[PDB]
């Protein structure tokens, strides 16, 4: 069981400003994917493969890292973009997941 | 200095050159050498170990179900239970067995094979059977007598559960070929076709249905020549995560 | 001759009265580390007759719909005896094994049992990019099940396991089959928790099947060490 | 093109069977995993197990394995949920997911639904 | 013939000569030696 | 017992016989010892002196042949535009022999293995869409052990290596050929490894370090030139003075990922799941029979 560790905890950032976050994990893992969980709403996924972007995810959403760490990037924040954010692991049962991270706009 | 000139191929890479080349870490010492049991020198020693057949290979067979032949009573003399086509380097039967997944390295082969089936039926199971080897040449022998023209061996059960029938190396060339064609005279060893000697009887108690496993090995006048690409294995695609090693 | 066969080490003894010719893998016995082989300054210790003996594990029933089953060591045998405790007190060992399977039934009773050590088996998973967890892999003494033994659930061909050393059990000939491993493995010694060296299969080849009035039919393994040493004494991580 | 058509809210009991089903549409049912994951209130996400329809073959998570147990069917296309001893703990939100066309990781996710533990 | 110039000796190129062989590991694996015989 | 075996056995002649007590065409394959029974003595036979050589299946010869072990292609231009996803004219490949099936599945036939790399870089250089031409670049490999801190910029004081390896090559000169030694801190590599690598439970199962040659950085020592171009760089490697152990089964089903032994098989024979050969109708039917 691969304890992945989101960090921060949590952030505040206006619109604009650019976020950044980070997946720590217990061990080695080999792709890092990331999810968005509006406010009441079900999961997304929007990087796979710690590349890529999934379907409806603007080009504003990235992600990098390698090795025990990964971290995802949005270059311009928008109002619209304030939930939940997840990191989940493929490499090793079971399916283990961030801490969560919550954020608003000031 | 010494005149020199170059000659065709030079600067070239072929992949099976032998050349000695820069040593990249100047004086590395290997960790010291350790015994380690089964050391495999040459590769025909892997082939010379008998491994199981796949005879059953058809339809409405599942997983481990085409490993074994099962053998019923007969209310008919004289019936045939199976038949093996004998080509290694083909999709046959013998694909998969150690024999045959080192040949398909290989273009020309040579040399005597050997198979051997166990019987595995109860103890108070009786039966005999003969083994009949047809050189090529002719059609897949469907009766009896016509199969016993040809090289067999007569098997009983009993305490030994198995049998060993030879497939003498049989041949106007010193090798065969892999190639594609099945029908080839270079290529084509002949067929194997299993019968009833008498009856497969079995007490009322005992399991009406039993089974053989095929095997075969290479003998020790075994030989391959000519390495080639193992068709066995191949991909249209990137394996995963093997761009996660660019990262 | 070769039929009835006793095995005395230890305090334990296992006598069969249907046995083939015991295969001794890779023709090598086992033995102790010679002095140019040790990578250890420490002086190991060697329990000898306390952890060199047969600890049987738990019998499995064997049914028609069997898919087979797989031991692997010393990981099998870490929680038990004396065995169990240098385990958990030393850093490293060295050790071979002595492996024996019984299996009877009646001479109306037909079935085969393919019985082979697998050295260095790494287990896959079907139709999934995910590797194999912790606790899939480590099964304690209760061991695991296949879930494809045709491919033998790591790709490879059950037809080809032969390679490997092995005996069979088939009902007619003989109700039991031994295997005398040694130690397989590129580094002198190993840290016991996390490697294991071996994994013993044991695989229906031929279902199980009869006329006569149904029964259970159990198989049992009974696993000495031979030559053990351990390295690296501290307080028991277990 | 693809549904995941999932039920609402269902009152359980302290110690009854809980059933859950989870819906298919817009591909082949058997071709694919289904995934569950659980939701408590203001608390990350867990994975609980998953099923491959084809054979019938599951494989779940090490500590939710024995409270759970999981079951297809390719007739209806609908596969199923089954939780034992409801408790406190067990009020969550569960979601039924599977894998992406080629992309990894739950891409497709279900509605979910809301499990009320009373006694 | 070789030819290597270079001081690591695991420079040199590779050595094909060695045709030792030992079958009987692989094809009689057993303590008690076939004969040429009923062996049960 | 071991022995100098250069050539394949010879065949001695056998006459009738028929005696008690002696039967060589039976054996026992629940003693797990392959059939012991003679040509001589199943059949009847003739001298045959056998002059066909044993020495093309040597693992020596078998295992050692240039094979590729990566292929990568990277943009070469200005990239103070695109993103950082793409490589910036430097890539780090961590060496490993899984990446490719031809090879994989070969190296795969043992348990250990114990060789020397000898590896070979081959470089294609291609141009973007009007045609210029093909320039001449000098490409640096610098070899870093696993670990290590491995450059992040094409320009960054990392390629400098004062310790670290490094060759130089042009695309117009000859591929570049070094031997990498045998680096595993134990007696070989292991090829499966069953256990894991770390003391803490959630380590990752079949990834050995010790197994693992390296990182090798590669860029393009030559700034950015006013076009963008495409480059290719091929990777192969050659075992030698190797020695085998535990021969193993050769996998039947394909290759899923490098990182595991996972499985999963074709749609339908041959190579699938349940039925690894092609089917036929029945145990009696022999597909390729001869008609006349």
């Amino acid at each position: 069981q691969i304890v992945l560790t989101q960090s921060p905890a949590a952030m505040s950032a206006s619109p604009g400003e650019k976020v950044t976050m980070t997946c720590s994990a217990s061990s080695s893992v080999i792709y890092m994917y990331w999810y968005q969980q509006k406010p009441g709403s079900s999961p997304r996924l929007l990087i796979y493969d710690t590349s890529n972007l999934a379907s409806g995810v603007p080009v504003r959403f990235s992600g990098s890292g390698s090795g025990t760490s990964y971290s995802l990037t949005i270059s311009r924040m928008e109002a619209e973009d304030a939930a939940t954010y997840y990191c989940q692991q493929w490499s090793s049962f079971p399916y283990t997941f961030g801490g969560g991270t919550k954020l608003e706009i000031k | 200095g010494v005149p020199t000139y170059l000659l065709p191929g030079s600067g070239q890479f072929l992949t099976t050159d032998d050349h000695s080349s820069a040593p990249a870490l100047p004086c590395f010492n290997p960790t010291p050498e350790m015994h380690i049991p089964g050391q495999v020198r040459n590769m025909l020693e892997v082939v010379q170990v008998e491994s199981m057949m796949e005879i059953n290979n058809t339809e409405s067979a599942v997983g481990m179900e085409r490993l074994k032949v099962d053998i019923s009573a007969l209310t008919d003399v004289d019936q045939l239970l199976f038949n093996i086509p004998l080509d290694i380097q083909l999709d046959g039967p013998l694909r998969n067995t150690l024999v045959g997944n080192i040949s398909r390295y290989y273009t020309h082969w040579s040399g005597s094979l050997e198979m051997t089936f166990m019987f595995c039926g109860s103890f108070m199971a009786a039966g005999k059977l003969i083994l009949c080897y047809t050189p090529p040449g002719g059609s897949c022998p469907t009766t009896r007598e016509t199969a016993m023209l040809g090289t067999h061996i007569v098997w009983d059960f009993g305490l030994q559960s198995s049998v060993t029938l030879i497939i003498p190396w049989i041949s106007g060339s010193h090798y065969r070929m892999f190639n594609n064609d099945a029908k080839s005279t270079n290529a084509n060893v002949g067929y194997v076709t299993c019968f009833m000697q008498t009856n497969l009887i079995v007490p009322s108690e005992s399991s009406d249905t039993c089974s053989l496993i095929g095997f075969i090995a290479a003998k020790d006048d075994f030989s391959l020549r000519l390495m080639r690409d193992s068709p066995d294995i191949g991909q249209l695609d990137h394996l995963h995560a093997a761009e996660a090693a660019y990262q | 001759s070769d039929r009835v066969l006793q095995l005395k080490l230890g305090n334990s003894a296992i006598v069969t009265q249907e046995a083939a010719n015991y295969c001794c893998a890779y023709g090598e016995w086992p033995n102790y580390l010679p002095d140019h082989e040790a990578v250890a300054i420490d002086k190991p210790t060697q329990p000898e007759t306390a952890t060199d003996r047969f600890y049987t594990l738990k019998s499995v029933k064997w049914e028609t719909g069997s898919t087979g089953w797989w031991w692997k060591l010393p990981d099998a045998l870490n929680n038990i005896g004396m065995f169990g405790q240098n385990v958990q007190h030393h850093y490293l060992y060295r050790s071979g094994f002595l492996i024996h399977v019984q299996c009877n039934a009646t001479k109306f009773h037909q079935g085969a049992l393919l019985v082979v050590a697998i050295p260095e088996h790494q287990r896959g998973a079907h139709n999934t990019n995910t590797s194999p967890g912790f606790d899939d892999i480590m099964k304690g003494e209760e061991g695991g099940t296949f879930n494809h033994p045709y491919v033998l659930d790591d790709g490879t061909s059950l037809a080809c396991a032969t390679i490997f050393p092995h005996q069979w059990i088939n009902l007619r000939t003989n109700n039991s089959a031994t295997i005398v491993l040694p130690w397989m493995n590129a580094a002198p010694m190993d840290f016991p928790l996390r490697h294991n060296q071996w994994t013993l299969a044991i695989i229906p080849v031929v279902p199980l099947g009869t006329r006569t009035t149904s029964s259970m039919v159990p198989i049992t393994v009974s696993i000495a060490p031979m030559c053990c040493e351990f390295n690296g004494l501290r307080h028991a991580i277990t | 093109q693809v549904q995941l058509q999932q039920p609402g809210t269902e009152l359980v009991r302290p110690g009854a069977s809980v059933k859950l089903s989870c819906k298919a549409s817009g591909y082949s049912f058997t071709s694919y995993w289904m995934n569950w994951v659980k939701q408590r209130p203001g608390q990350g996400l867990e994975w609980i197990g998953m099923i491959h329809p084809s054979d019938s073959e599951t494989r779940l998570n090490q500590r939710f394995k024995d409270k759970a147990t999981l079951t297809v069917d390719k007739s209806s296309n609908t596969a199923y949920m089954q939780l034992s001893s409801p408790t406190s703990e067990d009020s969550a939100v569960y979601y039924c997911a599977r894998e992406g066309y080629d992309y990894d990781g739950f891409a497709y996710w279900g509605q979910g639904t809301l499990v009320t533990v009373s006694a | 013939n070789q030819i290597n110039f270079y001081k690591d000796s695991y420079a040199a190129s590779a050595s094909k000569q060695d045709f030792s062989q030992d079958p009987s590991k692989f094809t009689e694996p057993v303590v008690e030696g076939l004969k040429a015989a009923p062996v049960l | 017992i071991e022995s100098i075996i250069k050539t394949a056995t010879d065949t001695v002649k056998s006459e009738i016989n028929a005696e008690l007590g002696v039967v060589p065409s039976l054996n026992a394959v629940e003693t797990g010892a392959t059939s012991n029974t003679e040509p001589e003595e199943a059949i009847q036979t003739r001298t045959v002196i056998n002059q066909h050589g044993v020495s093309e299946t040597l693992v020596e010869n078998f295992l050692s042949r240039a094979a590729l072990v990566s292929k990568r292609s990277f943009e070469y231009k200005d990239h103070t535009s695109s993103t950082a996803r793409a490589d910036k004219n430097f890539f780090k490949w961590t060496i490993n022999t899984r990446s490719f099936v031809q090879l994989r599945r070969k190296l795969e036939l043992f348990t250990y293995l114990r060789f020397d790399a000898e590896i070979t870089i081959l470089t294609t250089v291609a141009v973007n869409g009007t045609y210029v031409g093909l320039p001449d670049l000098t490409l640096q490999a610098m070899f870093v052990p696993t670990g290590a801190l491995t450059p992040e910029k094409q320009d960054s004081f990392h390629w400098q290596s004062g310790s670290n390896a490094s060759v130089f090559f042009k695309i117009s000169d000859p591929p570049a050929r070094i031997t990498i030694p045998f680096m595993c801190i134990n007696s070989a590599y292991s090829v499966f490894y069953d256990g894991f690598a770390g003391f803490e439970k959630n380590g990752l199962y079949g990834i050995n370090p010790a197994d693992t040659i390296g990182n090798l950085c590669v860029r393009i020592v030559n700034e950015h030139q006013p076009v963008g171009f495409t480059v290719t760089v091929r990777v192969y490697m050659k075992p030698k003075h190797i020695k085998a152990w535990a021969p193993r089964p050769p996998r039947t089903l394909p290759y899923m990922s490098i990182a595991n032994a996972n499985y999963k098989g074709k749609e339908r024979a041959p190579n699938a799941l349940s039925a690894i050969i092609g089917n036929r109708d029945s145990v009696k039917t022999m597909p390729h029979n001869i008609v006349n």
